[PDB]
């Protein structure tokens, strides 16, 4: 419960927010797409100036948004390698005079990658249902990848929207088709991850629904055949769920009342080996998490954001170096704090370096934080040094 | 010598569970309702979510100790996780998230259990109490609860109990634990709210207490049964799960109740003198300075001075010094509706404050504002120029000179 | 240009009314440590210590303050707590090892700002208090009592007191004057007064005296800054025939303080400005802006090193909120001012330069650079 290291993060910049967001509002793009919720959506970047560099963020507007829109749920993504362009879904919710009237809206246009011409594309498709996370995927159909939206719905049942180059346009599926792991839900699903495998036609499916109910599926995809199948209930809400490699497989569970968690080796052991992260349940209620390299060592470390505005990082030890009974487990890397509640994190480089900046939006706007150059300017010489060193002396 | 292992031992307080309670006394002791006879006991527990089975004990336990005032409650939930008799008692007191924990409550009356011949608790007590009481034909006959529970399952059981008493216990029981799942409600209506998914949940479409006419802060400010909150936690930055979530919200929402006051008089003393109707009370003072910042202040010396004439001659000064303020546009503030002056004139861009008081040898003055604000302050700092606190004192006193020299004392 | 949003503070419990000159930061117990000194209207002295939010220590005072000082007026080489209330009362305070003073003296009333300098360059320090009249009066202690000396008239209102040292190397006196001008005080006892003017009455603050390099703060100076109520700010250099003009920043807020405070640590100091609604900006000698917003409205600001934890001293901002709470920010250091990514700031590094040579490399392309980099950060393997 005691940090090891002081936090090598420097905060460059900070955009104030005029209404606040929520979980699903931060997008990707090497731009940045943030929508708070009484509908303005803001593209963040930096531009370049002779010697340094200045953050831009520009408001954006889009076509069909009525002014008393409130919008739920954003998310985009990129084309099909075989196509070009990007797709950016927004799903907004009517308030039909006493009633939610719920929408989806789509917009995809030379300009297949330009925002502006983006901008207004969209179509109009009601949704029956109140929407709670719009995410897509990419999936093996025939001999090609094919990327497609998914969107978990009030009644317990994902909805699939694929496109059709035929009316050029996307049109809702049923989901069974493509994955049969997302049927029979009881609650509804917060959060879904579809971890793809590389080069492979199997995968992973992870969900946790808002009664702690998480499902995990080995999937094939040329056969579309569930191979097997693990589910555990916990307590309170799946605030996140992530799948990921530790070095073999591993998956990381993060709740809303209790300490989050990771599940290790599930193909070999099923869901019955746990580590919980220590001391990650005194800040509130854990709202937000990521999984990235935050170290520059080469190995993943576990991020945590907190309510209580916290934002802890987490590194595994490893048996390179286990140590007995105090084996390779999880420990407190380091810790910092913030002024407003945390909400979604984003691991970009938009400086355009190589060195990844880390956007986190909070309730009052933006915080661009960047690693200590100074921490981040001797290393990379020390390592340069050393690779030539070591070059010399083989050769 | 031997007076505590007799008691940590024989009276469930240390070691382990007899297995006459591990596995017995829940089998043939539950089919008493098979057969028919006169222990019947039930429950329907079905609590959603397991971080209540705290509150509920305890609050079992009260209920246990206020219907009857020999039992002799005891958590012995198994501590060790293994699997066979692993009943350890845990003192007045989880680890793991997917753990799903087994625990078995037990009650007992450890004075009637000493030596069982006479009524126990007539009237409270079995409803098949008594016995022979002859030697060889005594009286075999006691009471014992046996609630037992699941992840998110409690099965009630009680044997030789008052009829009366086990259906109170048992409609207590489902009405506390409705109470519980009611306040586990408010706190993931609260859950969902903050993660900014508002019209996505909440304690309006969904039990006793279920209904549309919900007292939340009774529910969130007690563990047992006796603004749109839909959108309570929206844009507000200010700083036993239930019991936290609970607290941190009722704060968030006092943090208005305790705030829009200010609002309200400022915008009413202010309309109000805008275009001194009656005697505002002295505590409004205190809000109005401490709203306000000090602009600018100016002081002089009665220089008419080295006593009681002393102070005549100064509530005179003071009073012309008003007279002079009143005759540019500042009218008197009255006050005191259970020696200090207070003025004031109202202005588009604001009001302005005087006060006027005496400090030892000296005449105080000093200005205060409370609002664009380049207009207000443009004649805010209109009146600094006119105090004139220094020709003032001239003119008095060469009036009171001259006036000393026509006439005498 | 770009923002920040500072995080880490400590509140303190302040009740009452307070002039924007009535808060001072310094060492009162001659500690070689900085503590907040807060005199009240009603007539009350706190100061703080450490982090507790209730007050170190309090001293009660005769009449209001309007004036508050930290210092060796007395040229003993020990530091006092001098007081100058409105009613012309002088009160001094010693707590090295509640608190009534030691020395009362009383003086002319109006007192509005104050300063202490050995402004003659004689070794001892002169005393000097303006007053809401347009009037200047330098005094002296001396063997114990004051004394006064060579006192001066203005037309302009009087808003600051600054000593710079002069072209001649010998400190000099300035006060502000409304309309964005200022005027040197001669003090010829050991014009009388010459005013140099860069809308009409907007009031204008004024700060000197600000270093420029590492250790250089014993005789160093030569740059004054001046802001204006209507969002005016600028700094510029005297030196002998005609000052230069550094740099000119126009904002649209309603500018209140101006401070000095060191941040980057690199020997520079940068100019604090704040303002009514709260939104502080920070300035570099290069025309660098750092803005910071705190929600509020603010009645007193100050800046300077603060002592909050681990006894030693570090920069601060100090906030009075309407909400009777005083806001100590403690950890505004600052790696840097400017944004630089990677890729410029180890350009500058000739090492880097040399062994990027080695590696059969000579950076022109730009995506090759970024692919070596990632490989050299992420991938250390």
């Amino acid at each position: 419960a005691v940090a090891a290291g002081p936090c090598p993060l420097r905060e460059d910049s900070f955009t104030r927010f005029s209404s606040q967001s929520n979980v699903y509002g931060l997008a990707g793009g090497g731009e940045l797409l943030a929508a708070t919720l009484k509908g303005k959506v803001l593209g963040f970047r930096y531009q370049d100036l002779r010697q340094k560099i200045r953050p831009v963020a520009k408001e954006l507007q889009f076509n069909y948004i009525p002014v008393d829109a409130e919008i739920v749920s954003i998310d985009t993504f990129n084309k099909s390698p075989p196509k070009r362009g990007l797709v950016v879904g927004i799903t907004f919710i009517k308030d039909s005079g006493d009633k939610g009237s719920p929408f989806l809206n789509i917009y995809c246009d030379g300009s297949e990658y330009n925002l502006d011409s983006i901008a207004q594309s969209c179509l109009n498709l009601e949704l029956q249902f109140t929407p709670f996370q719009l995410c897509h995927a990419e999936v093996q159909v025939g001999d090609q990848l094919e990327t497609v939206f998914l969107l978990s719905g009030n009644d317990p049942a994902i909805h699939l929207y694929k496109e059709n180059e035929g009316l050029h346009q996307f049109e809702e599926q049923p989901v069974e088709n493509l994955f049969p792991e997302l049927t029979n839900l009881t609650s509804s699903v917060l959060w879904l991850d579809v971890h793809n495998f590389p080069g492979t036609s199997r995968r992973l499916s992870a969900l946790g629904c808002q009664s702690g109910y998480v499902r995990v599926a080995h999937v094939d995809q040329r056969s579309r055949e569930v191979l097997q199948m693990w589910s555990v209930l916990q307590d309170g809400p799946i605030s996140r769920v992530i799948v990921f490699s530790l070095s073999e497989y591993s998956v990381l569970v993060a709740s809303m009342l209790e300490p989050a968690v990771v599940y290790r080796d599930l193909l070999n052991r099923g869901l019955e080996d746990q580590l919980l992260l220590p001391g990650s349940d005194q800040f509130d209620s854990v709202l937000c998490s990521l999984v990235t390299d935050v170290d520059l060592d080469g190995r993943p470390e576990v991020l945590v954001a907190t309510y209580g505005q916290e934002l802890l990082c987490y590194k595994y030890r490893g048996p390179e170096s286990g140590l007995p009974e105090a084996q390779h487990g999880f420990h407190l890397l380091w810790q910092r704090s913030f002024s407003s509640p945390l909400l979604a994190m984003a691991h970009v480089d938009l400086t355009g370096d190589g060195l990844q900046e880390l956007a986190v939006v909070s309730l009052k706007g933006v915080h661009i934080l960047q690693h200590s150059l100074i921490q981040a300017s001797e290393l990379v010489l020390t390592r340069l040094r050393h690779q030539v060193e070591q070059r010399r002396r083989r050769l | 010598r031997q007076k505590r292992r007799t008691t940590q031992l024989e009276e469930g307080e240390v070691g382990t569970l007899h297995p006459v309670f591990a596995r017995v006394a829940q089998r043939w002791m539950e089919f008493m309702v098979q057969i028919g006879c006169a222990s019947v006991s039930r429950s329907s527990a079905h609590m959603v979510s397991r971080f209540l089975l705290p509150s509920i004990l305890s609050e079992f336990t009260a209920l246990v100790t206020s219907m009857a005032g020999d039992t002799s409650v005891r958590i012995f939930e198994q501590h060790l996780g293994s699997e066979p008799e692993i009943f350890g008692p845990c003192s007045p007191g989880s680890p793991r998230p997917a753990a799903e924990r087994h625990l078995l409550l037990l009650g007992r009356n450890f004075l009637q259990w000493r030596r069982p011949t006479q009524q126990a608790a007539k009237a409270m007590q079995r409803f098949e109490p008594g016995g022979d009481g002859s030697s060889g034909r005594n009286a075999p006959r006691q009471r014992l609860l046996l609630l037992e529970v699941v992840d998110k399952k409690l099965q009630l059981l009680t044997y030789n109990w008052a009829p009366d008493l086990g259906a109170a216990l048992g409609r207590a029981l489902v009405r506390l634990v409705q109470w519980q799942n009611a306040r586990a409600h408010l706190i993931f209506c609260l859950l969902s709210q903050k993660l900014g998914l508002f019209h996505h949940y909440g304690q309006l479409d969904f039990n006793p207490f279920l209904l549309p006419t919900m007292e939340v802060e009774t529910l969130i400010r007690s563990a047992s049964p006796p603004f749109p909150f839909d959108e309570a936690l929206r844009d507000i930055t200010a700083a036993d799960p239930v019991t936290y979530h609970g607290q941190q919200f009722l704060e968030i929402k006092m943090a208005e109740r305790r705030e829009l006051e200010r609002q309200m008089k400022m915008e009413n003393l202010f309309v109000t003198w805008q275009q001194a109707t009656m005697p505002i009370s002295a505590g409004e003072l205190e809000t109005l300075k401490q709203s306000s910042r000090l602009v600018h202040y100016c002081a002089t010396a009665m220089l008419f001075d080295p006593e009681p004439w002393l102070k005549e001659l100064s509530l005179a000064f003071l009073q012309q010094y008003v007279q002079y303020l009143q005759s540019i546009g500042f009218v008197l503030v009255p006050l005191r509706p259970p020696t200090t002056y207070h003025l004031q004139r109202a202005l588009p861009g604001g009001i302005i404050l005087m006060e006027l008081a005496f400090q030892g040898c000296y005449f105080c003055v000093k200005q205060f504002a409370l609002e664009l604000s380049m207009l207000f302050t443009e004649e805010c700092d209109k009146v600094r120029d006119l105090m004139h606190v220094h020709s003032f004192s001239y003119d008095f006193h060469l009036r009171l000179v001259h006036q000393h020299v026509l006439g005498a004392h | 240009m770009r923002s920040v949003s500072y995080v880490q503070r400590v509140a303190l419990e302040f009740s009452g009314s307070l002039f924007p000159h009535a808060i001072c930061l310094g060492d009162v117990d001659n500690d070689t440590l900085n503590e907040l000194v807060v005199g009240d209207t009603s007539g009350k002295v706190s100061v703080y210590k450490n982090d507790d939010s209730r007050p170190w220590l309090t001293c009660s005072c005769q009449g209001m303050l309007t004036c508050v000082g930290v210092g060796d007026v007395c040229n003993k080489g020990k530091n006092l707590l001098v007081a100058v209330s409105a009613e012309g009362w002088f009160h001094l305070f010693d707590l090295t090892p509640e608190q009534r003073p030691v020395f009362k003296q009383h003086i002319p009333a109006n007192t509005k700002v104050m300063l202490i300098s050995d402004i003659d360059g004689d070794g001892c320090r002169e005393l000097v208090v303006g007053y809401t009249d347009r009037v200047v009066r330098a005094f002296r202690w001396e063997e114990g009592q004051l004394v006064s000396l060579k006192k001066w008239m203005l037309e302009g209102q009087v808003d600051s007191l600054s000593v710079t040292l002069g072209p001649l190397g010998l400190p000099e006196l300035m006060v502000s004057q409304p309309g964005c001008a200022y005027a040197i005080l001669l003090c010829t006892w050991k014009r009388d007064v010459v005013l140099h003017q860069t809308n009409k009455n907007v009031s204008t603050h004024l700060i000197g005296n600000i270093k420029q390099g590492h250790g250089t703060e014993s005789s160093g100076s030569g740059l004054f800054a001046l802001c204006t109520l209507d969002g005016t700010l600028k700094l510029m250099e005297e030196m002998e025939e005609a000052d230069k003009l550094l740099w000119s920043v126009q904002v649209d807020h309603q500018l209140f303080a101006l401070e000095k405070l060191d941040v980057t640590g690199n020997g520079h100091e940068e100019v604090v400005a704040c303002a009514w609604d709260g939104q502080t900006y920070i300035i570099d000698h290069n025309r660098t802006v750092v803005r910071f917003q705190v929600d509020e409205n603010i009645r007193a600001f100050c800046a300077g090193l603060y002592a909050c934890k681990e006894g030693r001293n570090s920069p601060c901002l100090v906030y009075v909120t309407f909400n009777q709470k005083i806001y100590v920010y403690w950890e505004v250091q600052l790696e840097r001012m400017e944004s630089t990514n990677l890729v410029k700031l180890l350009e500058t590094k000739p090492e880097y330069h040399s062994l990027l040579q080695e590696l059969g490399v000579d950076p022109d392309d730009l995506p090759v650079t970024r692919a070596l980099l990632h490989q050299t950060l992420y991938h250390p393997d």
